[PDB]
């Protein structure tokens, strides 16, 4: 097809020295793709949280274009 | 942990390259949808060291 790659343009909001889980990284990961993307190109705006704190913003893009976006990081607090 | 998302742009196009390793958990067929599962993991997995640290950046994964 013609997406070939997908793109995370990401900023920190607060310095977490924590880390999620394999399990915890998997929904968060099926969740958006499943749910957000739904199998189709598209531009999503995302915060990491852990717990109630908002951690990492991150813009995730999907296109055509293989190159990197730049961009800012959007977020979703 | 979680994600919280939005989408800022949806779109009906559906042309994803396929990839190897396509995912297969939560529930995922494997498939376009898994490629993109695998791919938002390797990135979210990647980042980890600027949550750790601090810092930005643009990361890639295949889809």
């Amino acid at each position: 097809g013609e997406a070939t790659t997908i793109w995370g343009v990401g900023a920190d909001e607060a310095i977490d020295k924590g880390t999620p889980s394999k399990n915890d990284l998997q929904n968060m990961s099926a969740d958006l793709a499943k749910n957000g993307f739904k199998g189709h190109q598209g531009v999503a705006c995302s915060t990491v949280k852990d717990g109630n704190k908002d951690v990492y913003m991150i813009k995730f893009s999907l296109a055509g274009g293989s190159n990197d976006p730049g961009g800012s990081p959007c977020s979703d607090d | 942990w979680s994600l919280r998302w939005r989408m800022q742009k949806s779109t009906t196009i559906a042309a994803i390259a396929g990839c190897s390793g396509a995912a297969t958990f939560g529930g995922l067929a494997g498939g376009i949808v898994g490629c993109i599962a695998a791919g938002i993991l390797a990135i979210l997995q990647g980042f980890e060291v600027n949550w750790h640290n601090g810092g930005g950046g643009d990361r890639s994964n295949p889809v």
